[PDB]
C-alpha cells in the first residue's frame, strides 16, 4: 500500500556532534510527567499492535 | 630447511608482523588468501617459501608465525583484514584483558595463564620445521604485553629450546617522544630478558623511523603503517640470504658469529638504504657506493643513536639485488677511508658482507621506491650505550620518589626487582664502555 | 571487556540518559532497541555497552538508580527511554532531601539490596567485565551518598575491576544546594578510598564552555549533558572500536594515577566550535591539541596555570597519522615545561582510535591529573569548615544516624589530599 | 547589567601546526672530514 | 478551564542542504591503490633449490 | 537416531508445530559489496505477514567469526496493490488505496521471485532494493494463502516474464514495465554492438563490450546502473563508427547530427524512468534514464543465474578486501596466461607478454589507481556471455581462466 | 586434601592453581547469589582512613636463569 | 512407569485441577478425553498419568479427596472436570472444620478405607506403579489430616514405591487459618516419616513471584495454581518424554536426600519473566540458572542466603548442550562456596529432557534441599509453642480424641528437625 510505504519511510537521525544541539526540548508546552514507575507494572513498555 | 619462526608479541608486534607478512606474501607469491600460483614457483622442487610458509595439501601456504596478544583488538582486526584466509585460525592467540602498560601484569598475573599456550603453539610450529634456524620475535618493550609477556616467553623459550638462535626486533622508547608514562619502567624491567634470553637484539625505535620517513620518503603524514612497512623491509632484507641465492650466502649463525663478539655484547643497531620515495628515486645516483654511504650516515639508521659519537665493533651489510662484490669492496674501502666512524682497535676488519641476487619488492600502495640494489646494516657499535644511559636517567627520574610503582608492587613484583633491573642495565652500559675503551 | 554503567541521582540519571542517547546514535541503535546502524565495525564490539535479547534487541548495561522515581519517569518517557530494561529501575518511596546521610544510611540502605541484586546480574551477564562506571553529582543526597555506598559495596565485591565515578562537583557561585559542602566532603573521601579513577565535572566550567566556546543562546541541561556524554563515549571509544594505539580503562588508570590517592581528573572535549566559527578554523591535529590543552575548554572549573600537570591523557579518534599527534603532544611539553612536572618525563599518554565520532573528522578526550584541583578541594574544605564550625544544617545528618566525627575524619582526608597535591606540585628533583 | 558567570582563567598552553624544526625531532651534528 | 496550548514543533528541514549531511559511522571507503609488479627474472628465478640427486 | 542431528527447535524436539514458509533471498544490485550480502526471512500465513533479516559473519567473544542477524525489514503485513495499472489512481485517495491493497501470498514466495519491500528499514540500503529469492523451505508450511481481491498481483521471475524491466519507483511492491523494440532499433543496437566489437575493443568482443560499459560504471543508491542522455551520447561516440574528417566542416556537422539522432533513437527506444525534481537542493535529482541491465539484455543476450553466480564467485575469490574491487596486481598474479594453449602448444604468444596485454586491457579507475571494480568485471564477462552460447563452456572458461583456489569462502 | 584442577581445562575458578593454558578465555556466563548488605550497613561503623580495598596479589620470588 | 496422583482437601483439589489442565494441554488432551495434538511424543508416554478406556478416552490416574463436596462440584464444573473418573470423587457429609483432629482421626478414618480402595485399584490398573503423588496443604483441616493419614497408609501398603507430596505451607502474612501452627505441627511429624521427600510451597512466595517478578496487575488464584503446576509437571518431564539425560522421581529422591529425615525441598521455575520485561532479555540457560538460584524466584519464602545447599536438582526441558547446562550448575558452586556445603561435592544434579513446555524456548524446574527450611520449621515451632503455652484452640483438638502427648511429641520432632538442619548448616568437614 502507498500509505504503508510512506509509513515505512522514516527520517534518519542527525549525528550527535557535541555542542551543536540547541535545546530542542524547550519547545514542548506541556510537561506533565506520567507516573510510569511505582504504580504501573508495565513500566510503559511499547509493544506493537497485533 | 632454513626455517625461521616469527613470534609477534603485543599490539606493536602484531602490526609489525602484519606488515612483515604482507611483504613476505608478495615477495614469494602467496596470495592474501594463502594460496600460491603455480607460476610463482620455479619448478616442483622450489622451496623459497619453505622458510616462511608451510605448504598444505589443500594448496594453502600457512605462515610460520604466532601472533600473541592479551587483548583481541588486534587479532580481530587481522581476522577481519585481507589476510584472514592466509593466517592459521590457531597460532593467533589472544587473551581477554590487556596488561595495560604493566610489566607486572604481563609477566606475573596474566602472562602466566597465556605462556604455556604460546609455548604449545610455538612447539607445533617448530616440530613442522626440520631445519629451524631460529626464532624472530617482534615486540615493543615500551608497552606492557611486549615487555612482560615478551620476557616470559623469551625465558621459557630459552629454557626449553636450548641454544636456538633468537632475534629480538624490539621497539625501544625514543629519546624524546613516547606514548606512555611507565614506558621507562617497562623497558628497564624487560632489558634483562632482552640481554640474556634474546640471542641478538635489534633496536627499532619509532623516532629514527619517523625522521627518516619525513626526510627521505617525502611523506608529510608518516604513521605506524609506514614504520612497520620499513621494519618489514629490513627484516626481509636480512633474512633473504637463505631465501634467495647470492654470491655471499649467509645464515643466522653465519652472520651471528661475525656480529656478536661477546655473549653480553649482542645489541646491534639497524639501518636500511636506499629508503627513498619514487619522486626522489629518479633524482639521485643510486649506486652501491651511494647506498653504502647513506647506510653509514646516521640519517639512514633506524635507532636514534649516533655511531659517529661511538666506535663500531662489527658491521654486517646485507646487499640485495644487482650488487657486485667489487662495488661492495670499493664501498667498504671508501668507508674505511672516512674518519667520522672509528672501528674498535681489536677488530681490524670489522666487516661482514652478504650478497643476495633478489632485489627488494615493494608492496602496492607502499612508499619505498623499488630500487634494483639495496643494502641493510646490522652493526654492533659501542655508541649504543647512549640510549641505555638515557633510559637509565629517565628511570632514575621516575623512581626517585617511587611514582607509578604501586601497580608493579601489587601485581606480583617485589620492590627490589626495579633496583635489580636498573643495576643490570647499568652493568650492561658499563661493559659496553669497557669493551669500547682503548687498549 | 564489557563496561557496566550505574546512574545515581537525578543529575546522574540525566547524564546517563544523554550518554546512552549518544552511544545508541554511535552504534546505530533505534530507541525501539532494534539495530539501525551503518557500518560493520559498529557491531564488532557493541557488547561492551549492550546486551542482546532473543530478537536481537540491544539493552544497555545500565542501572538507573535513585530514591526519587520522578527522574525515572522522565528518562523512561523521554525519546530513548524505551531502551532500558524494567528491572534495572530501582526506586524508593520518598526523596533523599538532598541529604547525604539520608541517601547513604537510612533510605539507600533499604534500596541497596535490590540495587546490588540487579547490579551483580548485569555485571556477570557479560563474558569479561572490564569495569564499572557510575554517574552522579556530589552535591545531592541520593546521587552522592547512595552512589558512594554503591561504589563501596561494588569495590568490596569486585576488588580487581576498574571503577570510574563521573561526579558533577558543585561550586558556590552555582550553588544549587546549601548542604553542598557537607555532601561533597562526605562523598569525596568515599571516592578517594573506593574509586579507581574519579571524574570531576563542574557546572561553572560547562557553562563557561557553553557561553564562550560554543556561544549558545539558550543552552539547557540537554546541551550541557551532551559534553559529558561525549567524554564518557571518548573514554571507551578505544574499547568499542579498533585503533592504531588502543587503550582501556586500566590503561588510563595505570598511565594517569602516579599515586593511589591522586586519581582525580578534569575533562575536556575537542573539537568544540562556536555557532558561526567552523568556517574560521581548520580542523586538524594541531587545533585539536590546542583546544584540548586550552584553559576554557577544561570542563572542570580550575585554572591549570596555577598548577602543574602530574599526568595527562589524550584519546584521539579518527583516521590519522601518529607522527603529527605525538609531535603535538611532545611539543606542548617542550614549550610548556613550566606547566608540567619535571620528575615525570613525558607526563602525557596518547591513544589513537581509528573510528571518529558520528559526523566528525577528528576528536579527542582529555584526562587531566593537574595539581590545581587542589584549589577546588581547598575551596570545598574551607566552606565545609564554615558550615561545620557553626553546626549549621548538621542536625539533619546527626539525626539520620550519623556521628559528628564522620565529618571530621572526612575533612581530615580532604586536608591530607590537599597536602599531598601541594607537596607533589612543589617537589623538586 | 546582568553579566555571565565565567570562570576567571585564561589560556596558557599553545602549540603549532608543524612546531618542531623541519618536522625532524633531532638533527645530527655534522663532523667534517 | 482554558485548553492547554499545543506543543510547538520544529520544522523537519531547517537547513536547505540538510540532506547532504551524512549519518553513517564509516562514511568514506578505505583508500587503496595497487601497481602491477614488473615481471623479470627476479620474479621466479633466484630461488633456493633442493634436489635429492636422484 | 531421530534426535541425534536435532537442534533445540527440531520438529521432533518441539512438541508444538508451527506454520511458516522460510525463504532465503539475496539483493540484486551492481554493487559487489551488496551482492556479497545474504538475506533470510520467513512468512507466517496466519497473519499473512513476513519478515526479512540480513546475516553477517563477524568475530564474537571467542575469537572466531559468528553469524548474526540484523532486521532488514521487521515483521509486518506488507501490502501490494492489486492493479498495477490502477496503482496511480489508488495513490490519490486513501480509500481507493485501501480497496486496491492486497497482502502477499505464499505463491509470491517461490524461488527466483523478485520481491520488493519498499523503502529500507535499515541504513545499509539507501533506496528501494530488489530481492531475488534463492531458496524456499515449505517443510513447516501447512496452509496455502489465497488473496482476497479478485485480481491478483503475483511476484514473478525475470525469466518468468521476459522483455520486462522491474521499476521499484513507479509502484509500491515492485512492478514490471514491458520493453518494446522494433526491428529498426533492434538491428541498430546489434550494429552498435558490432562496431564496439570491432573498434573500441580491437579484435576481441569481450573487450569490445567491456568498452561499451565504460560510460555506465557509476552505481546508484538503488543499484540499477542508469543511462542518461549524456551517457548514451558518450556510448554513441565510443561506438566510433560515426566518424568524420576533421578538416571537412560539412562532414563534421553531418557526423555530429548522426550521433545526435542515433542517441535520440537509442534513448527513446527503451522505457524511461520518470525524472524527479526535488524542491530542496540537498536531495538528488535523477534525469530520464534506462537500465544498463535491460539495455544489455538486448545488446549482448540474456545471462542466466548459474552464469551470473559463477561470475560473482570468481570476483569474490579474487577480492580479498571485501570492498567490490580487484587490484591490478591480483589480476596479474592470477590470469593463467602461462598454461594457455597459445603460449604452450601454439607459441603464438608468450606468457609474460600476453599477461601484460591483459593487464593493459583493464582501463584505469579515476578514483582509485590499480583497482578493478565489479562493474569492470561484470562487463568483461558480459563479453564472454555474449560471445559463447553454452553454459557449460562458460563455466569451464571461468574455471580455467583464473588460477583461483576454488575454496568455499562465502560466509554462507 | 584437594588434588588441584587438571591441566588443559576449559573451566575456571577463583584463586586456585592454574595451568598456563588460557583457561580464563573459556569462562562462560555465571549466576551469582547475592548477600544481604543493607543490614550490615551501619552509620556507627563508618569508613576509616586507609580502609579502602586494594587488590594486591601476593608477590612470589621468581628465579632468573642467566 | 505410571504415577498416580491424589488431591487432598480443597487446596489439593484446585492445585490438582490446574495440574491436570497443564498436563492435558501438554499431552494434547481435550476435556472430552480425546487427543488432538500434533506430536507422536504425546502418545509415546501418555500412560504415565492417563489410562485409556475401551473407547479411547484418557482418564487421568487421579483420586480426589475432600470432606466438602463443594470443591468436588467446583472441579466437576471446571472446564476439564469431565476428564476425571466419576468413581474417583470421594467425599463426606460434614466439613473438616479446618481441624486436623477431625480430618485425621474421626472423619478421616470413615473415608480412608474407600480412598485406599480406589488408590489400590489405580495401582492395580498401573502396569508397574512407580510413584504415588499427593497435593495438599499442611495448614488445612482435610488437606493436612487426611493427607497425612493416606500418605501413612500408603507408606505401609507400598514401602517400595515413591511417595511424592506437594505441601502448601502457611505463613503469618498469608495466614488465613488461626490453627495453621497446630495443623502444620501435626502434619510435619507425619510427612517426615511418611514421605520420601516433600517440597514446600508458600503463598507469600507465590504472591511475590507473581507481583515483583511476573508483574501481573490482577493475577488470579488460578494462575497461581498454574505456577505451582508448572513445576509439578516438570518434575516428571523426563518420565513423560525422552531426553539426553533422563531422571525420575527416585533419581531425584536419591540425589536430593542425603539422610532420611532431611527431605524438605523447595521448587523453582524458569523462565518466570514479566511480559513487559522479557521482550528486553534473551532467554538462555545461563539466565535460567540465574533465576533458579535467584532469591526472588524461590517460590518458597525462605532465602538461600542464610542457608547452605545440601543438594539441588535442575530438570531442564528443551534440547540443550550438556556443558552449557553443566557449567551453569558447577561454577555457581565454585563461586558461592559460602552457600554450598563442602562435604557434598557437586551439590547439584542435572537432568535434560528433549520436550520443553508449551510456548517456551526451554524451561527448568529447580528442587533444592537447602538448610533454610529450618527457618520455616523454627517459625512454625515458635508459633505452635506460643499457642500451646496458653492452650489456645486446643479444645477443638482434644474434644475429638487427641491428647497433649501427641502435640508435645510432634513439636519435639519438628524441633529435632530444625536442630537437624542446623547441625549440617554449621557442620565442619
Ligand atoms: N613500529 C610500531 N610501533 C608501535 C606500533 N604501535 C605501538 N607501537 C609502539 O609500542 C609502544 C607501546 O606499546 P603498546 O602499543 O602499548 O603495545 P604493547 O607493548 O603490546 O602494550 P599493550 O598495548 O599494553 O599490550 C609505543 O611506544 C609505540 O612506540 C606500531 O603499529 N608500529
Ligand atoms: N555479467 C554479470 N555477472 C554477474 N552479475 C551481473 C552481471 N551483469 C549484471 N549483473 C548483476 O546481476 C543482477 C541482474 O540484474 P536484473 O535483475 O535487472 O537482471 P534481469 O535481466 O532482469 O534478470 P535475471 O537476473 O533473471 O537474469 C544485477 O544486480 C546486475 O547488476
Ligand atoms: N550536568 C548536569 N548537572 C545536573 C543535572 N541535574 C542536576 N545537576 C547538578 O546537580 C546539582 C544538584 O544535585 P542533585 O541533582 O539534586 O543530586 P540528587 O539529589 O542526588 O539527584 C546541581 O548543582 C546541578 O548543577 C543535569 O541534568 N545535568
Ligand atoms: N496453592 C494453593 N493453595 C491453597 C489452595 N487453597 C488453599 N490454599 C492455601 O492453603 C491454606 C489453607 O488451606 P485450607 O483452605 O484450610 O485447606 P482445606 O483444609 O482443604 O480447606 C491457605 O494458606 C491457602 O493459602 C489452592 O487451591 N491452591
Ligand atoms: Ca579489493
Ligand atoms: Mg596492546
Amino acid at each position: 500500500a502507498y500509505a504503508q510505504s510512506q509509513k515505512m519511510q522514516k527520517e534518519f537521525r542527525l549525528p550527535m556532534v557535541p555542542g551543536l544541539s540547541c535545546g530542542e526540548e524547550m519547545m514542548r508546552r506541556n510537561y506533565d510527567r506520567s507516573q510510569i514507575h511505582g504504580v504501573r507494572l508495565d513500566c510503559a513498555t511499547v509493544i506493537a499492535g497485533v | 630447511m632454513r626455517e625461521a619462526i616469527c613470534i609477534h608479541i603485543g599490539q606493536a608486534g602484531c602490526q609489525v608482523g602484519n606488515a612483515c607478512w604482507e611483504l613476505f606474501c608478495l615477495e614469494h607469491g602467496i596470495q592474501p588468501d594463502g594460496s600460491m600460483p603455480s607460476d610463482k614457483c620455479i619448478g616442483v622442487e622450489d622451496d623459497a617459501f619453505n622458510t616462511f610458509f608451510s605448504e598444505t595439501g589443500a594448496g594453502k601456504h600457512v605462515p610460520r608465525c604466532l601472533f600473541l596478544d592479551l587483548e583481541p583488538t588486534v587479532v580481530d582486526e587481522v581476522r577481519t583484514g585481507t589476510y584472514r584466509q592466509l593466517f592459521n585460525p590457531e597460532q593467533l592467540v589472544s587473551g581477554k584483558e590487556d596488561a595495560a602498560n604493566n610489566y607486572a601484569r604481563g609477566h606475573y598475573t596474566i602472562g602466566k595463564e597465556i605462556v604455556d599456550l604460546a609455548l604449545d603453539r610455538i612447539r607445533k610450529l617448530a616440530d613442522n620445521c626440520t631445519g629451524l634456524q631460529g626464532f624472530m620475535v617482534f615486540h615493543a618493550v615500551g608497552g606492557g604485553t611486549g615487555s612482560g609477556l615478551g620476557a616470559l616467553l623469551l625465558e621459557r623459550l630459552s629454557v626449553d629450546y636450548g641454544k636456538k638462535s633468537k632475534l629480538g626486533y624490539t621497539v625501544y622508547p625514543s629519546p624524546q617522544v613516547s606514548t606512555a608514562v611507565v614506558e621507562p619502567y617497562n623497558c628497564v624491567l624487560s632489558t634483562h630478558s632482552l640481554l640474556e634470553h634474546t640471542d641478538v637484539a635489534t633496536m627499532l625505535d619509532n623516532e629514527a623511523i619517523y625522521d627518516l620517513t619525513r626526510r627521505s620518503l617525502d611523506i608529510e603524514r608518516p604513521s605506524y603503517t609506514n614504520v612497520n612497512r620499513l621494519i618489514g623491509q629490513v627484516v626481509s632484507s636480512l633474512t633473504a640470504s637463505l631465501r634467495f641465492d647470492g654470491a655471499l650466502n649467509v645464515d643466522l649463525t653465519e652472520f651471528q658469529t661475525n656480529l656478536v663478539p661477546y655473549p653480553r655484547i649482542h645489541f646491534v643497531l639497524t639501518s636500511y638504504a636506499p629508503v627513498v620515495s619514487a619522486e626522489k628515486a629518479y633524482h639521485e645516483q643510486l649506486s652501491v657506493a651511494d647506498i653504502t654511504n647513506s647506510v653509514f650516515e646516521p640519517a639512514g639508521m633506524l635507532t636514534k643513536c649516533d655511531p659517529r659519537h661511538g666506535k663500531y665493533m662489527s658491521c654486517c651489510l646485507m646487499y640485495r639485488g644487482d650488487v657486485v662484490p667489487k662495488d661492495v669492496n670499493a664501498a667498504i674501502a671508501t668507508i674505511k677511508t672516512k674518519r667520522t666512524i672509528q672501528f674498535v682497535d681489536w677488530c681490524p676488519t670489522g666487516f661482514k658482507c652478504g650478497i643476495n641476487y633478489q632485489p627488494p619488492t615493494v608492496v602496492p600502495g607502499g612508499d619505498l621506491a623499488k630500487v634494483q640494489r639495496a643494502v641493510c646494516m646490522i652493526a654492533n657499535s659501542t655508541a649504543i650505550a647512549e640510549v641505555f644511559a638515557r633510559i637509565d636517567h629517565k628511570f632514575d627520574l621516575m623512581y626517585s620518589k617511587r611514582a607509578f610503582v604501586h601497580w608493579y608492587v601489587g601485581e606480583g613484583m617485589e620492590e627490589g626487582e626495579f633496583s635489580e633491573a636498573r643495576e643490570d642495565l647499568a652493568a650492561l652500559e658499563k661493559d659496553y664502555e669497557e669493551v669500547g675503551a682503548e687498549s | 571487556r564489557e563496561i557496566v554503567s550505574c546512574q545515581a541521582g537525578q543529575c546522574g540519571n540525566q547524564i546517563g540518559s544523554k550518554f546512552w542517547e549518544v552511544i545508541s546514535d554511535e552504534h546505530g541503535v533505534d530507541p525501539t532497541g532494534t539495530y539501525q546502524g551503518d557500518s560493520d565495525l559498529q557491531l564488532e564490539r557493541i557488547n561492551v555497552y549492550f546486551d542482546e535479547s532473543s530478537g536481537g534487541r540491544y539493552v544497555p548495561r545500565a542501572v538507573l538508580m535513585d530514591l526519587e522515581p520522578g527522574t525515572m519517569d522522565s528518562v523512561r518517557a523521554g525519546p530513548y527511554g524505551q531502551l532500558f530494561r524494567p528491572d534495572n529501575f530501582i526506586f524508593g518511596q520518598s526523596g533523599a532531601g538532598n541529604n547525604w546521610a539520608k541517601g547513604h544510611y537510612t533510605e539507600g540502605a533499604e534500596l541497596i539490596d535490590s540495587v546490588l541484586d540487579v547490579c551483580r546480574k548485569e555485571a556477570e551477564s557479560c563474558d569479561c567485565l572490564q569495569g564499572f562506571q557510575l554517574s552522579h553529582s556530589l552535591g545531592g543526597g541520593t546521587g552522592s551518598g547512595m552512589g558512594t555506598l554503591l561504589i563501596s559495596k561494588l569495590r568490596e565485591e569486585y576488588p580487581d575491576r576498574i571503577m570510574m565515578t563521573f561526579s558533577v562537583i558543585p561550586s558556590p557561585r552555582v550553588s544549587d544546594t546549601v548542604v553542598e559542602p557537607y555532601n561533597t566532603t562526605l562523598s569525596v573521601h568515599q571516592l578517594v578510598e573506593n574509586s579507581d579513577e574519579s571524574m570531576c565535572i563542574d557546572n561553572e566550567a560547562l557553562y563557561d564552555i557553553c557561553f564562550r566556546t560554543l556561544k549558545l543562546t539558550t543552552p539547557t541541561f540537554g546541551d550541557l549533558n551532551h559534553l559529558v556524554a561525549a567524554v564518557m563515549s571518548g573514554v571507551t571509544c578505544c574499547l568499542r572500536f579498533p585503533g592504531q594505539l588502543n587503550s582501556d580503562l586500566r590503561k588510563l588508570a595505570v598511565n594517569l594515577v602516579p599515586f593511589p590517592r591522586l586519581h582525580f581528573f578534569m575533562m575536556g572535549f575537542a573539537p568544540l566550535t562556536s555557532r558561526g566559527s567552523q568556517q574560521y578554523r581548520g580542523l586538524s591535529v594541531a587545533e585539536l591539541t590546542q583546544q584540548m590543552f586550552d584553559a576554557k575548554n577544561m570542563m572542570q572549573a580550575a585554572d591549570p596555570r596555577h598548577g602543574r600537570y602530574l599526568t595527562a591523557s589524550a584519546l584521539f579518534r579518527g583516521r590519522m597519522s601518529t607522527k603529527e599527534v605525538d609531535e603535538q603532544m611532545l611539543n606542548v611539553q617542550n614549550k610548556n615545561s613550566s606547566y608540567f612536572i619535571e620528575w615525570i618525563p613525558n607526563n602525557i599518554k596518547s591513544s589513537i582510535c581509528d573510528i571518529p565520532p558520528k559526523g566528525l573528522k577528528m576528536s579527542v578526550t582529555f584526562i587531566g591529573n593537574n595539581t590545581c584541583i587542589q584549589e577546588m578541594f581547598r575551596r570545598v574544605g574551607e566552606q565545609f569548615t564554615g558550615m561545620f564550625r557553626r553546626k549549621a544544617f548538621l542536625h539533619w545528618y546527626t539525626g539520620e544516624g550519623m556521628d559528628e566525627m564522620e565529618f571530621t575524619e572526612a575533612e581530615s582526608n580532604m586536608n591530607d589530599l590537599v597536602s599531598e597535591y601541594q607537596q607533589y606540585q612543589d617537589a623538586t628533583v | 547589567p546582568v553579566k555571565p558567570n565565567n570562570v576567571p582563567r585564561q589560556t596558557a598552553m599553545f602549540t603549532r601546526k608543524d612546531p618542531l624544526k623541519r618536522s625532524l625531532f633531532s638533527e645530527y651534528p655534522y663532523m667534517p672530514e | 478551564v482554558p485548553p492547554r496550548a499545543p506543543d510547538d514543533v520544529v520544522s523537519k528541514r531547517p537547513y536547505p542542504f540538510q540532506a547532504e549531511i551524512n549519518r553513517k559511522l564509516v562514511p568514506l571507503p578505505k583508500d587503496q591503490t595497487s601497481h602491477p609488479r614488473t615481471l623479470d627474472y627476479t620474479t621466479v628465478g633466484f630461488h633456493l633449490i633442493l634436489d635429492d640427486g636422484n | 537416531s531421530v534426535r541425534m542431528n536435532a537442534s533445540l527447535y527440531s520438529d521432533v524436539v518441539r512438541i508444538e508445530r508451527g506454520d511458516y514458509l522460510r525463504f532465503h533471498c539475496e539483493q540484486l544490485s551492481a554493487d559487489g559489496r551488496d551482492t556479497q550480502r545474504y538475506f533470510f526471512g520467513c512468512y507466517y500465513p496466519r497473519w499473512h505477514g513476513f519478515y526479512l533479516e540480513e546475516v553477517r559473519s563477524i568475530i564474537g567473544n571467542m575469537g572466531y567469526c559468528e553469524l548474526k542477524h540484523f532486521p532488514a525489514y521487521p515483521f509486518d503485513v506488507y501490502l501490494k496493490p492489486a492493479d498495477v495499472t490502477a496503482a496511480a489512481d489508488s495513490a490519490k485517495n486513501c480509500d481507493a488505496d485501501n480497496a486496491n491493497a492486497t497482502t502477499y501470498i505464499t505463491d509470491d514466495f517461490q524461488v527466483d521471485n523478485i520481491l520488493v519491500l519498499g523503502p529500507p528499514q535499515n541504513q545499509r540500503d539507501d533506496a528501494v532494493k530488489r530481492f531475488k529469492i534463492v531458496s524456499v523451505d515449505t517443510s513447516h508450511l501447512k496452509s496455502k494463502t489465497f488473496s482476497l481481491a479478485p485480481v491478483a498481483n503475483l511476484n514473478s521471475s525475470s525469466v518468468q516474464n521476459p522483455d520486462t524491466m522491474l521499476s521499484t519507483l513507479r509502484a509500491p511492491g515492485g512492478e514490471r514495465v514491458p520493453v518494446q523494440l522494433n526491428s529498426s532499433v533492434l538491428d541498430v543496437l546489434t550494429q552498435l554492438r558490432d562496431a564496439y566489437i570491432d573498434h573500441a575493443g580491437g579484435g576481441i568482443p569481450e573487450i569490445g563490450i567491456k568498452a561499451m560499459g565504460r560510460p555506465f560504471r557509476k552505481v546508484s543508491d538503488d543499484g540499477r546502473r542508469w543511462m542518461t542522455r549524456d551517457g548514451v551520447r558518450q556510448l554513441v561516440r565510443g561506438s566510433r563508427a560515426f566518424g568524420a574528417h576533421a578538416d571537412c566542416l560539412s562532414d563534421t556537422r553531418h557526423a555530429l547530427q548522426t550521433i545526435e539522432d542515433m542517441t535520440d533513437t537509442i534513448f527513446n527506444a527503451f522505457p524511461h524512468e520518470e525524472a524527479t525534481y526535488p524542491v530542496a537542493p540537498g536531495e538528488e535529482a535523477c534525469e530520464e534514464r534506462i537500465d544498463y541491465d535491460v539495455f544489455m539484455d538486448y545488446i549482448r543476450g540474456h545471462m542466466n543465474s548459474t552464469r551470473k553466480k559463477a561470475v560473482f564467485e570468481v570476483f569474490q575469490q579474487l577480492d580479498y578486501d571485501s570492498d567490490s574491487n580487484i587490484t591490478i596486481k591480483d589480476i596479474q598474479a592470477t590470469f593463467n596466461a602461462q598454461e594457455h594453449p597459445v603460449v604452450v602448444s601454439d607459441a603464438i604468444f608468450t606468457a609474460e607478454k600476453l599477461l601484460k596485454g591483459f593487464l593493459s586491457i583493464w582501463d584505469e579507475n579515476q578514483r582509485y589507481f590499480g583497482l578493478v571494480p565489479y562493474t569492470e568485471f561484470m562487463d568483461y564477462y558480459n563479453g564472454l556471455s555474449a560471445i559463447i552460447e553454452d553454459d557449460a563452456v562458460f563455466l569451464g572458461i571461468l574455471k580455467t581462466t583464473w588460477k583461483v583456489p576454488n575454496w568455499t569462502i562465502k560466509f554462507v | 586434601a584437594e588434588p588441584g584442577k587438571p591441566s588443559y581445562s576449559t573451566f575456571f575458578e577463583k584463586a586456585k592453581e592454574y595451568d598456563g593454558t588460557n583457561v580464563r578465555f573459556f569462562k562462560q556466563r555465571e549466576a551469582v547469589i547475592g548477600k544481604n548488605v543493607g543490614d550490615t550497613v551501619d552509620p556507627q561503623k563508618y569508613l576509616k582512613k586507609g580502609d579502602g580495598i586494594r587488590y594486591i596479589v601476593p608477590a612470589t620470588h621468581e628465579e632468573k636463569v642467566y
